[PDB]
């Protein structure tokens, strides 16, 4: 029912700084973004949440397949932090989509940068 | 198993259910909610609603390609479009304080916050957190244990 309206000001963990983004080619995790993981696996599994999907992507700088392969790195670092957070290994699924679907216009560098991440889906 | 009537109640009270873990950075008087494109389980929410908070929920069929839904609503429900359609309607969407839910479930990789799977014993959803990210819409963690329930 609605219950979220007794909700106050604690674990508010989905806004704009919770995107999972990656430097042109890079398939590394920096200090903050592995802090925002674990902040949001440790907001996942305070609500009993502990399987999870995760899908890399590119922008479409390059070779096809290369970057298929680099969204797979990218989905696999994140994959990493959350069994770190203590997620198990099996529940974790890793998809890469490489290119294929963007959210962003990649004729900006701006969008370009939008466009190379990892999208967190929480299944049924 | 379950009918249609039965399907499109469940769906109203989900979608009550999700927005009460949604906060806009300006909260309309009256909650907006837009059905864009075919839908089979929009018919209740069309009817109109009342948040546990006090507030209406006034809900509109929108056209796909009104360039203004990002304006018009607070809300979308998103049904069974085209993939140049869904690029349309996000085109539209980007920047502007939005919540969506899709009618279906099978294209939550891109586009919709939240995409229903109403066939079966219960409605529940698949929840895409960097569609949330985007939004520019506040959502708490604990709206996913209402996939569960």
């Amino acid at each position: 029912q609605e219950q979220g309206f007794e909700l106050r000001d604690e674990g508010w963990e989905f806004g704009m700084s919770s995107k999972v983004l990656f430097g042109n080619n890079l398939d590394r995790l920096n200090p903050d973004s592995r802090n925002t993981l674990t902040k949001i696996a440790r907001a996942l599994l305070a609500v009993d949440i502990d399987k999870v999907r995760l899908e890399g992507h590119t922008d479409n700088y390059g070779d096809e397949g290369y970057n298929q392969k680099l969204s797979e790195r990218r989905a696999e670092s994140v994959a990493a932090v959350f069994r770190e957070a203590g997620m198990p290994a099996a529940n974790i699924e890793v998809r890469g989509l490489g290119m294929s679907k963007p959210v962003a216009d990649n004729k900006t560098r701006a969008g370009r940068s939008e466009n190379r991440r990892v999208a967190i889906i929480v299944p049924a | 198993r379950t009918s249609i009537e039965q399907r499109s109640n469940a769906v109203s009270q989900v979608l009550l259910g999700i927005f009460s873990y949604v906060r806009w950075p300006k909260e309309p008087a009256v909650l907006q909610l837009c059905v864009v494109g075919p839908t089979e389980y929009a018919d209740g929410l069309l009817r109109g609603m009342v948040q546990a908070n006090g507030r209406r929920v006034h809900a509109e069929r929108r056209a796909v390609d009104n360039p203004d839904l990002g304006t018009l609503c607070n809300v979308i429900y998103l049904g069974v479009v085209d993939e140049r359609e869904r690029q349309q309607v996000f085109r539209s969407l980007a920047g502007h304080p939005v919540l969506s839910i899709s009618e279906r479930g099978t294209e939550c990789s891109v586009g919709s916050m939240f995409c229903l799977n109403v066939g079966g014993p219960r409605i529940t959803f698949e929840a895409n957190l960097d569609s949330i990210a985007r939004s520019g819409v506040r959502v708490h963690p604990s709206v996913l244990k209402l996939a569960r329930r």
